[PDB]
């Protein structure tokens, strides 16, 4: 009666389709995370 | 008293220091007109009863903005000093396409070389354009209209008749002149250039329209019966309205730029004529059409003959219609369109006393007369050493290529390896060198450089010894 | 580069499918944000300069006006609005088991990318006229949030197709018709109320609308009549509001009916003497039916 | 909703570029969301800049890539100096009147694939837009 | 996260003009690009 | 090309099946007239500022509905077939 | 499917000449009968059919279908002031 | 304004609210200056996309400023 | 608040010319947010001026810069008077008409790299905008 669908993406393997987005991507230019204040001790 | 006909029309881009630079004479049909008009209110008191008051009173407000208009023939010469096409009026189509200091050498709005005189509308984006005064003189009596703008300039063609423009504007205010602001007869025009210039005419009848659907690369055939097109500004004048003073204008914005016309023809059953043009748009119903256009007043010919064309990249044209003279008519309407509501790539348009088929064509392709387009390579017939068709180990192959057209805008070629990784192709001078570590077959290829993207290829065999 | 309403379009999205309105004749819509502000007069300092946030999305009224169109797709508003459904059938239920409005989703498009999406929304009316003019179907919606976004689900099979072709209005109580005709008037409502939910947990976060409660409906209908009488002395065409009366409306492709409804009745004595009639269906009604079907 | 595939990006000529991208699977049960890094172990990544959509189109550059973490789950891409001088000679001529730096340059289409095959399928279109100079005056 | 430049004409040295701008660059100067490999390859040389 | 004075008119009750009864040819005076026109719908975006935008997009909107007019003598006579009086253009 | 000279020279036998043209009058409020003679008039006949259009977006509009309105059946005499009884003069009076 | 993006993922024009901008408003003859503002936005989905910016001054910004030039 | 990188810039003729910046982190998780001022060290700037964007277009004047007070996120930069009478030569001769004492000159930018760590180095465009020299009459 219902049918649902989703791509079939390279990293899931398989499994059952699902009514949400699963993986997010987030992009940015650059990481904020570390400072180089943290980065030059641990190197220091 | 002032008779019309000893009318003369000096232009300035200075009220002083006039030179035969920045000042220019010019000729007119006598239809010309000119004047600057009042604004008058008037008041009565309304009342009622037996025995009313009865009078009233009225007061000066204001002035309109002054206007003026006049015509001229269509006249390219060149320009004696420098070998340059212009016509006289040069300094009017840069005042209507510029806000900045004219600058015929440059690419945009006037300028020119020695095979055409070019307009071009992509600087036009001033809230003012370059302003003009205007010294009007008649005999022994001056008169002066300050800081003036050209509103439009239509032109009427019409199939009967030479090709003439007509201008109008407006300006700020007409100052009556005591006495000569300049000296009219140095600063005017000579009797060298009035009989170089009119070996120049253009015949309106001798008229050919070219046209194409962008849609579908189609090109109709059309013969024309009249028409116009219309450029203009939409220029505004705003104005105060103080009590206790006489108001006059202090400034103008500008409208919208427009570039219109009208075609009118028969209706002729011949295959790409007018009868089929117009069951394409009406069996069809188009939103949005695109049409190429370009309209060559003086025709085209292998002669050098004088000439002057209007080019619209990207028109719109409106549904046709039909009209019942004794013999059926259409009318087709159309607009010039940029490719996007902020460039200025609206068209162009070219003049000269000398143009040929062939100038006319590179004028529509490039928006100028004087190079050609870019053409293209067709073929490029790849050869290899002695005809060799393998490379040994420790060996190098080289090759080398043929191009056609020679015409196409560089017939030289860079190499590359389409398939296969036994060899790597020298990119610059088509030497193939092999890989000693591997035998198998590529196939190398040449590109053009005119950057046609076209491509020759050859296959190579990469071998060990016999 | 610009934008344009003359190139815009409207998609919308649903039970994951989209429906393309391509005959869309108007719209209008507006976004705003809320904001606390407070001026703090203080005689230490009578201070001239506000204090001020801005906190949430205002919840934008939507507006639009729709051709009927053969494929009848426009049936599915009729369907979100809360209608129960068989084929082309619609029936009001007469008690519902709803409490929330169907939620759905919508996508504004134009070139460019310059793409905007509204997530939460729900129909609140349905509105239209038979006078004498091309039919013209009004909605009004609500949607508790906007952004704008650079793209948007594609649909094209679900197109709204060419518009139908004009036919005349006619009234009718058990098959007699009814003399005189100059309008009818429709509305359906689907009345509703957002939950607020702002709490102390949003503070420094902007806040949204988020869920809804259905309050109410309604179903009703205007007519407008020249006043006639059969004879002097007749009773059926008098003032006095009638009840019980069975009463149905149709064009060529469109059937309404009310099995039983209650009439005002108003008069005006305009150049020609002018009747309305209010009409409602009675507590004991049926289900109230509508119709539609495709031309040839 | 969908995928939101489409980004655009600006290049400063005349200096290094690198985008940096990490995969996460979530899982929405508390408030402070259940984010994971996704293993990028025998992942790799492909793209390219071309002038048109088209058979034959120009070819501006290749994108240098790299995994920094498998278990992060981060990838990076990017373009030396010469790769976007490349790019600033060929991209076209026309500026803005209140932009005037800002030039169009092509197209561009990010691929990933794994690097040992589930052959069912192998690959995926990541994201795509297009791609624009930024004009800059010192070296 | 943000970083905020001001900027203010200098008149005599250390000594400055109240005429004032201020940027506001979209990303912290302490934001790490790759480097970050060559840094946990030092520091991995290092253990 | 074509003239004017060629010109014949023939009107029917139907776009099929034509005879001389559904169908029927009538005379003209050289007056007639007739087409179908078209809307045009204009837009340019009103700008202030120093330094503008200036250009302007228009697109084809609607048809008005076509028109026809002619005219015609009055022309009164005996039905060879059956003795009754007609015009030619009863079935105006 | 055209017509034939027969019907092209039956007819041409049937032409109606204006000026011959009489004009009969009378009040019923009075049975009176006034004798007119005219110099020119008109009348016409009009339906007032109107046609409704779509506006649509996206699309290029066409009508689909008209409507009709008030009928109308007026004219116009011009005649000379006649001072005979019956006449115009005592029609106007 | 009219409303525009410089290309579709653009941030800096969006609809949110930005707030502490140094805003800056003039005639040739007339300056007005709002040291640092808060914008309220609205949008109009009319035939040409409109926006309105409401503002206001921040209660921490400096004096507002304004200054007349005479025209020559 | 808005990401502006672009400010220009009025240098006056027959006088040297001098700014100074300030370097501060603002981090908003907390209210109100909090300024403090970035060490410095190891970073450094280039700029340059040129009389338009083309590749070709020459180079008018480029800066003195310095650092000032490391700890304190202070740095200079800074033009000879010499440099101020070249771009009085170059500069165009065509006024505004806001303030007929300016007149356009040129474009500069001035990019800024840091070294501090592992010894490899990265480089972002800061700050940039248009240039005007103002006329003076006293000499």
């Amino acid at each position: 009666k219902i049918i649902v669908q989703q791509i079939l993406n390279i990293d899931d393997t398989t499994t059952t389709a699902s009514k949400y987005p699963k993986y997010t991507v987030v992009l940015g230019n650059s990481i904020s995370s570390i400072t180089a204040g943290e980065l030059t001790a641990a190197v220091e | 008293l002032q008779l019309l006909r000893n009318t003369r029309i000096f232009v300035s881009t200075v009220k002083t220091g006039h030179d035969t630079t920045n000042t220019q004479e010019i000729l007119v049909q006598d239809d010309i007109s000119w004047g600057q008009d009042s604004n008058s209110t008037d008041i009565t008191v309304n009342e009622a009863g037996p025995r009313p008051t009865r009078g009233s009173k009225r007061f000066n407000d204001s002035l309109n903005a002054a206007e003026w208009s006049f015509s001229t023939y269509i006249l390219p010469y060149e320009d004696t000093t420098t070998g340059k096409q212009i016509v006289p009026d040069y300094m009017l189509w840069h005042a209507l396409s510029s806000g900045k200091a004219i600058d015929l050498d440059g690419d945009t709005g006037a300028h020119n070389n020695a095979t055409n005189f070019m307009v071009n509308f992509k600087d036009n984006a001033y809230h003012e354009l370059a302003m003009l005064h205007i010294y009007i003189l008649t005999d022994n009596a001056w008169s002066y209209i300050d800081s003036c703008q050209i509103n439009q300039a239509e032109v009427n063609v019409d199939i009967e008749d030479i090709g003439r423009v007509t201008w109008s504007g407006n300006g700020n205010q007409l100052i009556p002149l005591d006495e000569q602001p300049f000296d009219p007869d140095a600063l005017g025009i000579d009797d060298e250039t009035y009989m170089t210039i009119q070996s120049s005419y253009i015949k309106n009848k001798l008229t050919i329209l070219k046209i194409k659907d962008m849609d579908s690369d189609k090109e109709y055939d059309i013969p024309i019966t009249g028409g116009t097109f219309t450029i203009n500004n939409n220029i505004t004048y705003l104005t105060p309205n103080i009590m206790s003073r006489v108001n006059i204008p202090i400034g103008s914005f500008t409208g919208a730029f427009e570039l219109t016309g009208s075609l009118t023809a028969y209706l002729n059953d011949k295959s790409l004529g007018s009868m089929e043009l117009y069951k394409d748009l009406v069996r069809t119903l188009k939103v949005v059409n695109r049409f190429e256009i370009a309209l060559i007043l003086g025709g085209e010919y292998d002669d050098e003959r004088p000439a002057a064309v209007l080019v619209a990249k990207q028109a719109h044209v409106n549904i046709p219609t039909i009209e019942t003279d004794d013999v059926l008519g259409t009318s087709v309407e159309f607009k010039a369109i940029p490719t996007d509501l902020d460039t200025g790539d609206e068209g162009y348009l070219g003049f000269s006393n000398k143009y040929t088929k062939t100038t006319v064509a590179n004028l529509i392709a490039t928006g100028d007369g004087a190079e050609t387009p870019p053409i293209l390579v067709e073929s490029i017939t790849v050869k290899s050493a002695a005809d060799a068709t393998s490379v040994t180990n420790s060996d190098t192959l080289q090759m080398s290529v043929e191009v056609t057209p020679p015409e196409a805008t560089n017939t030289a070629v860079t190499w590359s390896i389409s398939s296969g990784d036994a060899a790597t192709i020298d990119a610059e001078s088509g030497l193939l060198t092999a890989d000693v570590s591997k035998t198998g077959e590529v196939i190398v290829k040449a590109v053009a450089k005119d950057g046609s993207g076209v491509e020759g290829t050859k296959t190579i065999t990469v071998s060990a010894g016999e | 580069y610009y934008s344009l309403m003359r190139e815009s379009k409207v998609i919308v999205e649903y039970d994951g499918r989209a429906f393309h309105f391509d005959a869309l004749s108007n719209y209008d819509v507006q976004t705003s944000y809320e904001e606390f502000k407070t001026l703090r007069r203080t005689i230490h300092r009578r201070t001239n300069y506000a204090d001020s946030v801005i906190n949430a999305q205002t919840p934008s009224s939507i507006s639009l006006a729709i051709n009927f169109s053969n494929t009848l797709t426009e049936a599915n508003f009729f369907e979100w609005l809360g209608f129960d459904r068989k084929g082309n059938t619609f029936l009001l239920p007469l008690y519902s088991n709803n409490i929330e409005p169907i939620m759905f989703n919508i996508y504004i498009v134009n070139k460019d990318n310059n793409c905007v999406y509204f997530e939460n929304c729900y129909v609140s009316t349905v509105d239209f006229s038979l006078d004498k003019n091309i039919p013209i179907l009004n909605v009004g919606i609500e949607s508790g949030k906007f952004s704008e976004v650079s793209t948007y689900r594609e649909a094209a099979s679900i197109i709204q197709g060419e518009a139908m072709s004009y036919s005349p209005v006619i009234v009718s109580t058990n098959g007699n018709i009814l003399p005189g005709l100059i309008s009818a008037s429709l509305s359906f409502q689907q009345q509703c109320s957002w939950r607020e939910d702002k709490s102390v947990f949003d503070i420094n976060k902007i806040y949204n609308n988020k869920r809804a409660y259905v309050n109410e409906m309604n179903a009703s209908a205007t007519i407008s009549l020249y006043y006639l009488k059969r004879f002097a002395g007749d009773m059926v065409y008098n003032i006095e509001p009638e009840t019980d009366v069975p009463l149905n409306i149709r064009n060529n492709n469109i059937s309404i009916d009310f099995p039983l409804a209650r009439i005002s009745k108003r008069l005006n004595f305009s150049d020609v003497y002018k009747v309305e009639w209010d009409i409602i269906p009675t507590a004991s009604s049926d289900p109230v039916r509508i119709d539609f079907f495709g031309e040839i | 909703s969908t995928e939101n595939r489409v980004i655009d990006i600006v290049v400063d000529e005349k200096v290094p570029y690198g985008l940096i991208m990490q995969f996460m699977d979530v899982d929405d049960s508390v408030y402070p969301p259940s984010e994971i890094p996704v293993n990028l172990t025998g992942y790799s990544l492909r793209g390219t800049i071309k002038s048109s959509l088209d058979e034959n189109a120009e070819t501006l550059a290749s994108f240098t890539t790299s995994i920094i973490d498998a278990a992060q789950g981060a990838a990076a891409i990017s373009l030396s100096v010469a790769d976007v001088t490349n790019i600033g000679e060929k991209a076209s001529k026309e500026r803005d009147k209140y932009n005037p730096r800002q030039r169009f340059a092509g197209y561009y289409d990010i691929l990933m694939t794994r690097d040992v095959i589930g052959s069912e399928v192998s690959s995926f279109r990541i994201m795509e837009g297009k791609v624009y100079i930024s004009d800059g005056v010192t070296q | 996260i943000v970083q905020q430049i001001l900027n203010i004409d200098d008149t005599t040295t250390t000594a400055s003009k109240y005429p004032k701008y201020t940027v506001v660059l979209g990303n912290s100067i302490s934001s790490i690009t790759a480097g970050e490999l060559t840094a946990a390859v030092e520091a991995s040389a290092g253990s």
